[PDB]
RNA sequence: UUGACCUCAAAUCAGGUAGGAGUACCCGCUGAACUUAAGCAUAUCAAUAAGCGGAGGAAAAGAAACCAACCGGGAUUGCCUUAGUAACGGCGAGUGAAGCGGCAAAAGCUCAAAUUUGAAAUCUGGUACCUUCGGUGCCCGAGUUGUAAUUUGGAGAGGGCAACUUUGGGGCCGUUCCUUGUCUAUGUUCCUUGGAACAGGACGUCAUAGAGGGUGAGAAUCCCGUGUGGCGAGGAGUGCGGUUCUUUGUAAAGUGCCUUCGAAGAGUCGAGUUGUUUGGGAAUGCAGCUCUAAGUGGGUGGUAAAUUCCAUCUAAAGCUAAAUAUU
RNA sequence: AAACCCAUACGCGUAAUGAAAGUGAACGUAGGUUGGGGCCUCGCAAGAGGUGCACAAUCGACCGAUCCUGAUGUCUUCGGA
RNA sequence: UGAAAGUGUGGCCUAUCGAUCCUUUAGUCCCUCGGAAUUUGAGGCUAGAGGUGCCAGAAAAGUUACCACAGGGAUAACUGGC
């Protein structure tokens, strides 16, 4: 009966997810994770729905 | 969590912040509320005046639904109308088209007169009201029709 | 043990509570089990909607009487008026409650219309043959949602007659309070000679 | 039992047109029946009275119905039961005077 | 004298049944103290541990002698809440539910009390046969001190009128479930190190398979497997999906109107007292003793009593899955 | 057992006060006085004046309880301005 | 009370006394008994009394040389020290 799971407010969850999505369209932050996108022309990287 | 706790910092120090003379002991003043009329009396009188004794009249089998009477002050009283039609009704300050506000369906049992609705007519359906609230409503030009 | 300015706490842990602590780790798995059970039941009653038609009914307790609610069963008079018997209805997906009684014509006729809608919306396969495949849904409650009745309109004229509606409540309260005294006084008046 | 339309008073509540449902047969449960009257009347003949009923007959003849009701409230439990039993005993007295 | 009945017995009589183990969870009985109260006696610990009896895969409870006071709800269980609240309490320490509301899950019913009386229509057993979780025939027997049909209060029954509507059981092949088997890709190519390559580097392949394990060191591609689908086997089964044979049935069930009726549980309810218990407070339940009912009656309506009303149920008999618990 | 989505309720809060029955928060630019950061105006500046959130002190007003007073009126004992 | 001014809310001043809970009385004759009423009864509001002298207020007799435990040099029975 230790506390194992934590409540996080729904809107804080959504704030964080939106921030993490916005950080995807920043080549400075993607390189800083070590993702090897130096030769990638530009991000957000969008490909066709044929995939 | 455990690493931001002063227990980690007391490591090396003998008493763990509890003293050498006082010697953290099990329950030196008692368990719980022991001593309220005794050695904890000053605290119970300084910070809990009224703790000891019984005052009034008992109620056997009290149901907290006979006493359900949530109060709405006049100052709001248009929050019960949606934003879509509120401006309409406020600029068309007219009888023959006055808005109806069932406060019970919104979840209120009594209307009170805290302050200053505008001079627009309004029909207010309420189980209970106050003297001043109804005075202000019919001075604005409305009417309180009671319901159950 | 009593100390600096803090609220008096009533924490009821002076019994052997650690022997009785249920931690609901089973929340997710038990949800999975409920979903699997609903699926199995639906497959077993593969055309049927997994829930009986329940009536619309008015809640007790003046706190809650402003709200209408789903009830248990359709009040034998209601189904008789709907034009079918209780035994047949129970085999057709209609909950019947023999112990509730109709005192309100609005609720009565609303539930009767509910039953007529259900009878028009269902198809009942014969006991003999075909079984004409019919695309079950899983809820009769979603197909017949409980709607709150519209008691009034959104705008009306102002009809003020000068009764003040606070003195009204006041006088109702006062006559309730002093009813018996006045009846006793009238009795003592009538028994004068 | 008609309501007024307001939230306090004698007949407080909302006005709704009523229906008067059919009478439940489980409201006439203690209702007497001819078979049952016959059976009980017959059994009272052959079984007769009990000691405390005999005592009630005597107290009603001599000391009146008030002490009879007191004694019957003690021997039985309740005042209303005592009243009913004393009335039964008065009927018995009249019938035995006729017989 | 003979033959019955009643009650009681004996049989290594014919057939069966109980015991003990386990006991996490479940139904009960019994029942502490340490401890807390800064002492201690009520209290608390706790209606707990220990002790005893008794079950199943769940048990129990359960179709209201309920909750309510509402425009009323409507078996039981469980969760969220109500609520650390109403209330109990050397009113101290402490204890402490319930109605409503939201949800999971949902399912309803059956006996007694009625003359079959123009037909004990009912049933165990034995025995012959058969298609054997049983059936048919025959024969003793049980049983009228009441076995079947009929009805269970939501109703319902006996007559009278009037028309309509609906039905049972076997086989076969599938599907559902259980268990199990089997088949279903791609490198062991080159160099270095090393005892060993599963390491490093080069070139490649498969991928709905780069989960995991093994193999002389970190292996998707060496092996088992994994993933995706396929092909079988054996059962249980009435859940349904089709096909086939029997026609159940001059039977049963349902519905409308009139009329006469409408049986409804007793050493129980209830009361007094004692003890225990409960939040239950002039007495919540339980038990013991004493007293002991009624039938337009009785219970309940959380302040004892009398009077007048109202509301709501229908006890003293009974069965029932699911949601729930599980060291 | 994650992550994502959601209805209706429920909890706290938006109203207190009285044992309770119960009543229930604007005389006023939501008050006045004193002081108050910051802003504005004049001033080269010094400073003067205006406005003055928060906060503090104080006098008032409003709601409830208590103690009074007790109008129009009336089931003549209710009502309570 | 005094002509009056004025004095007087116990004793010329400094001491002469007492919570909760319970009971009881007085007052308002007011509130509640929660399905609705009447009358009893009971419970509530406000002010006192019944008392705790260990006097901020447990309900309380001894012994142990048969003794026990936690401790104390905060504290005795030796030396020593002043
Ligand atoms: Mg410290
Ligand atoms: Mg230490
Ligand atoms: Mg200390
Ligand atoms: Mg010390
Ligand atoms: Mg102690
Ligand atoms: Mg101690
Ligand atoms: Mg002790
Ligand atoms: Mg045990
Ligand atoms: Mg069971
Ligand atoms: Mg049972
Ligand atoms: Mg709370
Ligand atoms: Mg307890
Ligand atoms: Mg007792
Ligand atoms: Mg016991
Ligand atoms: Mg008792
Ligand atoms: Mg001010
Ligand atoms: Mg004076
Ligand atoms: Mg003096
Ligand atoms: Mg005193
Ligand atoms: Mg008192
Ligand atoms: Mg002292
Ligand atoms: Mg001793
Ligand atoms: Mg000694
Ligand atoms: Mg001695
Ligand atoms: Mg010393």
């Amino acid at each position: 009966w230790r506390k194992w799971n934590v409540k996080v407010n729904h809107n804080e969850k959504r704030y964080a997810t939106a921030s993490a999505i916005a950080a995807t369209a920043v080549a400075s932050l993607v390189l800083a994770r070590g993702h090897r996108v130096e030769k990638i022309p530009e991000i957000p990287l969008v490909v066709s729905t044929d995939l | 969590p455990s690493r931001f706790t002063k227990t980690r910092k007391h490591r090396g120090h003998v008493s763990a912040g509890k003293g050498r003379i006082g010697k953290h002991r099990k329950h030196p003043g008692g368990r719980g509320m022991a001593g309220g009329q005794h050695h904890h009396r000053i605290n119970m009188d300084k910070y809990h005046p009224g703790y000891f004794g019984k005052v009034g009249m008992r109620y056997f089998h009290k149901q907290q639904a006979h006493f359900w009477k949530p109060v709405l002050n006049l100052d709001k009283l248009w929050t019960l109308i949606p934003e879509d039609k509120r401006d309409q009704y406020l600029k068309s300050a007219s009888k023959e088209t006055a808005p109806v506000i069932d406060t019970l369906a919104a979840g209120y049992g009594k209307i009170l007169g805290k302050g200053r609705i505008p001079n627009v007519p309004v029909i207010v359906k309420a189980r209970f009201v106050s003297k001043l609230a109804e005075e202000k409503i019919r001075a604005a030009g409305g009417v309180v029709e009671l319901i159950a | 043990a009593i100390s600096k300015n803090l609220p008096i706490l009533k924490n009821h842990f002076r019994k052997h509570w650690q022997e009785r602590v249920k931690v609901h780790f089973d929340q997710a798995g038990k949800k999975v089990s409920r979903r699997n059970a609903r699926a199995t039941r639906a497959a077993k009653i593969a055309p049927r909607p997994l829930d009986l038609l329940r009536p619309v009914v008015r809640a007790p307790t003046v706190k809650y009487n402003r709200k209408v609610r789903a009830g248990r069963g359709f009040t034998l008079a209601e189904v008789k008026a709907a034009g079918l018997t209780a035994a047949y209805a129970r085999t057709i997906g209609i909950a019947v409650d023999h112990r509730r009684q109709n005192r309100n014509q609005e609720i009565f006729d609303a539930n009767v219309q509910r039953l007529k809608e259900y009878q028009s919306k269902i198809i009942v396969f014969p006991r003999n043959g075909k079984a004409p495949e019919a695309e079950q849904v899983l809820s009769a409650a979603a197909t017949f949602p409980i709607a709150q009745p519209a008691t009034d309109v959104e705008a009306r004229a102002v009809q003020d007659n000068g009764e003040s509606a606070f003195r009204t409540l006041r006088l109702a309260r006062s006559e309730k309070k002093f009813r018996g005294i006045r009846e006793k006084r009238a009795r003592e008046k009538a028994e004068a000679e | 039992t008609v309501k007024t339309g307001i939230a306090i008073g004698l007949n407080k509540g909302k006005k709704v047109t009523s229906m008067t449902p059919a009478p439940k047969i489980s409201y006439k449960k203690g209702a007497a029946s001819n078979r049952t009257k016959f059976v009980r009347s017959l059994v009272r003949e052959i079984a007769g009275l009990s000691p405390y009923e005999r005592r009630l007959i005597d107290l009603i003849r001599n000391s009146g119905e008030k002490r009879a009701r007191k004694v019957a409230k003690k021997r039985l439990g309740s005042f209303t039961r005592a009243k009913a039993k004393v009335e039964e005993m008065n009927n018995i007295i009249a019938a035995s005077r006729r017989h």
